[PDB]
């Protein structure tokens, strides 16, 4: 079957402002990994943007990518943008997507927590009533 | 020009590193029929909407065109017979 | 590595 | 050299001001798309938990 | 200055012995307050109560 | 003023260790309620394996 | 009288810890004749 | 030098192997004890508990 090696990968000659969106990607991925911890920290620690060991950036939004929850087919339809501030608004898009159900479960969990706790606490103030009571006459 | 992988539900995202476990046994005389080759080497794909294990192995279009070509590691088989990376 | 003595020599391929 | 690192911080001061306006304003486009997005996302996921 | 220190010892303790006596007919003497007091203190932490 | 403000912060005093005191000894009669279902438990549980 | 040290994309601001780890093995060598 | 490590590292090994060997045959003894003697041992946990 015929290929052709496909790696589109147009860029703008000049490059400064455009890293400073990947200061975004990479800060909430560092978040992601702080309030939703999946992956060790120590593959973030190895790589950092400071040393310019990143030849391949692509690369690093692919890799920021896979820790991304979507569903495959959301993976082709980050696979079918060809422009390069386009896929990187998806793998952006579909990161907050992710963002956004993952603070809700937390969010769920210490609301249900803490309606435990509202529970037994004024229990265990009326557990002084009935004591100081029972010992008082 | 070799038959189309049984990804299986096995997704393989970009630039990290995974492994793959198909239950059948044809894939692992696919790949002893690759180690002779001096340059061996594997595809990755993805598969369409609606999956189905009989239409994977009838009509070709279920996979995806995208193809993601890489050589193969090492193989492994603790306890399945299929464990390529 | 830390920053306490700056100098700028004349010529380094000296 | 005070001055120039003085105008150094109103120019890198100005770009991460614009890339968080535009960045701002980009959400807002994401935040464009309904609440019926979000309830229906809500929808799935009581069915993703109802199997 | 050994028999010194054992003198300073002694004045000293005779010091904190005071001290402890004292306090302890100044506690006695409020302890002669009444335990219907502490009771009806009881009573008003029943009355001050979540529920 | 001196011996006010002390018999004041002992007034104080009494009412917090005596809520300390009741609070330990609130928990402990929950760990003495439960603890003893738990070796309830475990003999619920060697029935059930064996006889 | 030292060899220029490969920085290899290394910023090191004034008055900034920063650590310094370069690929080629053979820095070492001069690490440890200046211990 | 190599020589010498390398024969004390097989003597060694021989007492290490040698002593697991014994401890091994000796276990295989413990082992020929009946498994009634387990059960027997469950039998007396249970009445162990049931006071």
């Amino acid at each position: 079957m015929v290929e052709v090696e496909n790696v589109v990968h147009e860029d703008f000659q000049v490059t400064e402002e455009v890293k400073a969106l990947t200061a975004e990607i990479v800060k909430t991925i560092r978040d992601i990994i702080a309030l939703n911890p999946l992956y060790r920290e120590s593959v973030l620690q190895m790589m950092q943007a400071g040393q310019r060991v990143v030849d391949n950036p692509i690369y690093l939004s692919d890799m920021g990518a896979a820790l991304t929850g979507a569903e495959s087919h959301e993976l082709q339809d980050v696979l079918e943008e060809t422009n390069i501030p386009k896929r990187l608004y998806k793998a952006l898009s579909l990161l907050k997507k992710e963002f956004e159900l993952s603070k809700l479960q937390q969010r769920l969990g210490r609301e249900v927590e803490e309606k435990i706790k509202q529970t037994h606490r004024k229990y265990l103030l009326q557990e002084q009533l009935k004591i100081i009571k029972k010992e008082l006459g | 020009h070799l038959p189309l992988i049984a990804i299986t539900r096995n997704p393989v995202f970009p630039r990290f590193i995974k492994i793959i476990e198909v239950k059948n046994k044809k894939l692992v005389e696919l790949l002893r029929r690759k180690v002779r080759l001096a340059q061996p080497y594997v595809g990755v794909f993805l598969k369409r909407d609606d999956s189905n294990e009989s239409d994977v192995v009838e009509s070709l279009d279920e996979i995806y065109h995208t193809g993601t070509f890489a050589q193969i590691h090492e193989m492994q088989d603790l306890g399945d017979k299929l464990r390529m990376i | 590595v830390m920053g306490h003595r700056r100098v700028h020599i004349s010529r380094q391929l000296e």
